[PDB]
């Protein structure tokens, strides 16, 4: 079968601010099939209160995902995302950099 | 308002 | 100007874990309006969008038995497809529409669209004519055969012709504040040193509406598409979206280059440039 590796990023939804309420999106991209295991983590811990989009898919049929929580960013709390697919040998941790 | 016939492939 | 409404179709078994899920997503341009899903705890038609909202209970009605038509349909679909490709019942498959109408910037219809895939690759899709398929293969000839006896293409262009484009405009004038609000990019440029003789020039562009944005750099005017790093286009999770392109420059070199960004929110282009 022909399957698709996702794109993963890793942002914020307003320019980061120490200190102040915004909110933590990994999106998930040009992937084929369609199951997929998201996790956002803070300091390598699984958030739980995390919500997503409805499943929809691009022109070139592959599959994409908004997961988002609200987060407050500081100088050091380290926030990643964590992705698996049928694709992937183990779990692909992106770390949010705020440059990115 | 979503296409209502639905025709089995 | 331009406008479009598509819906999203993904028809999905799983041997071995229950019935094939079928979700349907409902979008104008770049903004969602409706969800179903058959995995739902009662399954239903529900808004997505605050404008969908005043639509009567009849709307809901009329758009959950289409959908929980096409859960069963869908479904037999699957097993159909299944047997075409004498594919075993161990796998898990995957079918894809998507279909939907374009308007052109004076409300008219431009074009009208309805694709499927099977596991991702092009299945069969409605020609530009509205009145002829294309099949991939000789699996879909079995599909394409089954269409035309139901006479499928003439009920979709009676469709695409007239119900899609109808209920656009109506979606387009209960949402215009939002649906027909272009959001330009909000941009800047920052810097970042990669080593002593080299530095990354990234070009941000934030908050837009629709996705639809160019960011180029150019290097003394001419455009570096092999040298520029590009994101693809994100959701920032409040209707607007966020791209960023990035070039590495020469240390000191960074006022021969430029970044231009096309967007329709913007009053004019944008031209920008490193400010340090």
């Amino acid at each position: 079968m022909i399957q698709r590796t996702p794109k993963i990023q890793v942002y914020s939804r307003h320019p980061a601010e120490n200190g102040k309420s915004n909110f933590l999106n990994c999106y998930v991209s040009g992937f084929h099939p369609s199951d997929i295991e998201v996790d956002l983590l803070k300091n390598g811990e699984r958030i739980e209160k995390v919500e997503h989009s409805d499943l929809s898919f691009s022109k070139d049929w592959s599959f994409y995902l908004l997961y988002y929580t609200e987060f407050t960013p500081t100088e050091k709390d380290e926030y990643a995302c964590r992705v698996n697919h049928v694709t992937l040998s183990q779990p692909k941790i992106v770390k949010w950099d705020r440059d990115m | 308002l979503p296409f209502d016939k639905s025709t089995v492939m | 100007g331009s406008h479009s409404m598509r819906y999203f179709y993904t028809a999905m078994s799983r041997p071995g874990r229950g019935e094939p899920r079928f979700i349907a997503v409902g979008y104008v341009d770049d903004t969602q309006f409706v969800r179903f899903d058959s995995d739902a705890a009662s399954p239903r038609t529900e808004p997505r969008a605050p404008w969908i909202e005043q639509e009567g209970p009849e709307y809901w009605d009329r758009n959950t038995q289409i959908f929980k038509t096409n859960t069963q349909t869908y479904r037999e679909s699957l097993r159909n497809l299944r047997g075409y490709y004498n594919q075993s019942e161990a796998g898990s498959h995957i079918i894809q529409r998507m279909y939907g109408c374009d308007l052109g910037p004076d409300g008219r219809l431009l074009r009208g669209h309805d694709q499927s895939a099977y596991d991702g690759k092009d299945y069969i899709a409605l020609n530009e004519d509205l009145s002829s398929w294309t099949a991939a293969d000789t699996a879909a000839q079995i599909t394409q055969r089954k269409w035309e006896a139901a006479r499928v293409a003439e009920q979709l262009r009676a469709y695409l012709e007239g119900l899609c484009v109808e209920w656009l405009r109506r979606y387009l004038e209960n949402g215009k504040e939002t649906l027909q609000r272009a959001d330009p990019p909000k941009t800047h440029v920052t810097h970042h040193p990669v080593s002593d003789h080299e530095a990354t020039l990234r070009c941000w562009a934030l908050g837009f509406y629709p996705a639809e944005i160019t960011l180029t750099w150019q290097r003394d005017g001419e455009d570096q598409t092999q040298d520029t790093e590009l994101v693809e286009t994100r959701p920032a999770g409040d209707r607007t979206f966020q791209k960023w392109a990035a070039v590495v420059v020469p240390s000191g070199e960074e006022q021969r280059y430029t970044c231009h960004v096309q967007h329709e929110g913007l009053p004019k282009p944008l031209t920008l440039r490193w400010e340090p």
